[PDB]
């Protein structure tokens, strides 16, 4: 019961909403009243007897959702791909390419930006990208004649 | 997944799917897919987690490490089957197992 | 399943998994998995399909096709989400994402 | 309504259990009683007045389940992997090997056998299973001396 009193969060007295739930009428006169968050529309991750149901966060531009809005969680935003969360910062820049003559080690992907080598020999990379490696360099039956050796921007060309 | 030292042969994109209307059902009929769930009750709603490739020519020939002197190559989306509330011809509500995208996957060929 | 002029890099199986009883979610928790869904009616049984690897080198040096003079290569199994009833130390049941096998990929490394 | 009648199949008077639904009780003196198949344990993939629900057939031996029994269908058996649905037979032997020297063509599928073909020149099969195809002969460059020269049934080996 409470007539008309409030004493308060673990207080006795009035309930709290759960998670999963906020309030739809305070403690009044009345008690406090309860009502199911929405699924993906409203969450409450919380318990309390003041919070009323959350609107659910939305992930915008050059983030991503990586988990929905749940009745007891908001979304997890993530930066997209092609970004990752620049530390030194709040925001979130372009992945870094690996240039031509070079390629990926490490991908880019949460506050880590690619890490790219320079191709080491019989290996080579002719494009800038965040996402392929230093490829192996064609070598050339005796069969064929190779024109261009493989260069670290050029594979071997053959026939 | 996450990656340390190593490449994936073909590249993938997640997404989730929230206005999906219609699948392809395991018995190979054509289904509604629900909006939402009604539950004790607030309801749920239906979206569903997909992936697929991001191309289908990672590098030139097609998968990434594949010997394309020798091969041909190519990513594929690849579906399974994952339960979903439906109704045919709005008639039957309750779940059906349906085809969805959820991986990206290399296929060789000869040359 | 496939078809014809092709080959698979990494071959993989599916099976009808009726007895998960726990699983990791998005949030990373560990969750309990309910064994049926209680509808208007009668209840529905929650089970799962998933597919893995058959094996992690399906030719003598990982995936089928890979030039493996240049790199090291292997099948492995991927996981994706799905939804599932759950319950977390058995307070708050609902629907959750998990984590379950859903295909077999093929990952480089450079030898 | 249906006194003690019964006058049945669309024949208006009793009612019949739909798709999903079973026989609880037939027209007695009453009305047939429908009640509810169990997912997975008993189906109707029928509409009846007599027909109570089924139980589900069981994938077993050489079969596996490529569809689960729901409410309305029984489960699909299909050959499992391995085997395939011989016609001139009723079940299902074993998918034939593309033995060393051959590999796939066709995989072992549903009523389809593997088809294998002996290999061409510049590749080998070097086992006996029944999903390999025939893979391409490792070539040696320049600097390398292989001993064995490659053979359909063995690739060439190097130093
Ligand atoms: C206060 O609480 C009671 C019990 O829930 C409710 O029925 C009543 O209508 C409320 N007060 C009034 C008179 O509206
Ligand atoms: C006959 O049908 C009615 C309608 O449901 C049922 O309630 C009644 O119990 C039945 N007769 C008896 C006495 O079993």
């Amino acid at each position: 019961t409470c007539s008309t009193g409030l004493y308060t969060h673990s207080g006795e007295c009035c309930k709290a909403c759960n998670l999963g739930e906020g309030v739809a009428q305070p403690c009044g006169a009345n008690q406090t009243v309860c009502e199911p968050c929405l699924d993906s529309v409203t969450f409450s991750d919380v318990v309390s007897a003041t919070e009323p149901c959350k609107p659910c966060t939305e992930c915008l531009g050059l983030q991503s959702m990586s988990a929905p809005c749940v009745e007891a969680d908001d979304a997890v935003c993530r930066c997209a791909y092609g970004y990752y969360q620049d530390e030194e910062t709040g925001h979130c820049e372009a992945c870094s390419v690996c240039e031509v003559g070079s390629g990926l080690v490490f991908s880019c992907q949460d506050k880590q930006n690619t890490v790219c080598e320079e191709c080491p020999e019989g290996t080579y990379s002719d494009e800038a990208n965040h996402v392929d490696p230093c490829l192996p360099c064609t070598v050339c039956e005796d069969t064929e004649r190779q024109l261009r050796e493989c260069t670290p921007w050029a594979d071997a060309e053959c026939e | 997944k996450s990656h340390r030292g190593e490449y994936s042969v073909c590249d993938s994109e997640s997404l989730w799917v929230t206005d999906k209307s219609s699948a392809i059902d395991i018995r190979g009929h054509q289904v509604t897919v629900l909006g939402e769930i009604k539950t004790g009750n607030s309801p749920v709603k239906q979206y569903f987690y997909e992936t697929r490739c991001k191309e289908a020519r990672p590098v030139k020939n097609g998968c990434r490490g594949i010997d394309d002197k020798h091969w041909n190559s190519q990513c594929k989306t690849s579906q399974t089957y994952v339960r979903a509330l439906t109704s045919e011809n709005n008639k039957l509500v309750g779940w059906r197992w349906i085809r969805i995208d959820t991986s990206c996957v290399c296929a060789l060929s000869r040359k």
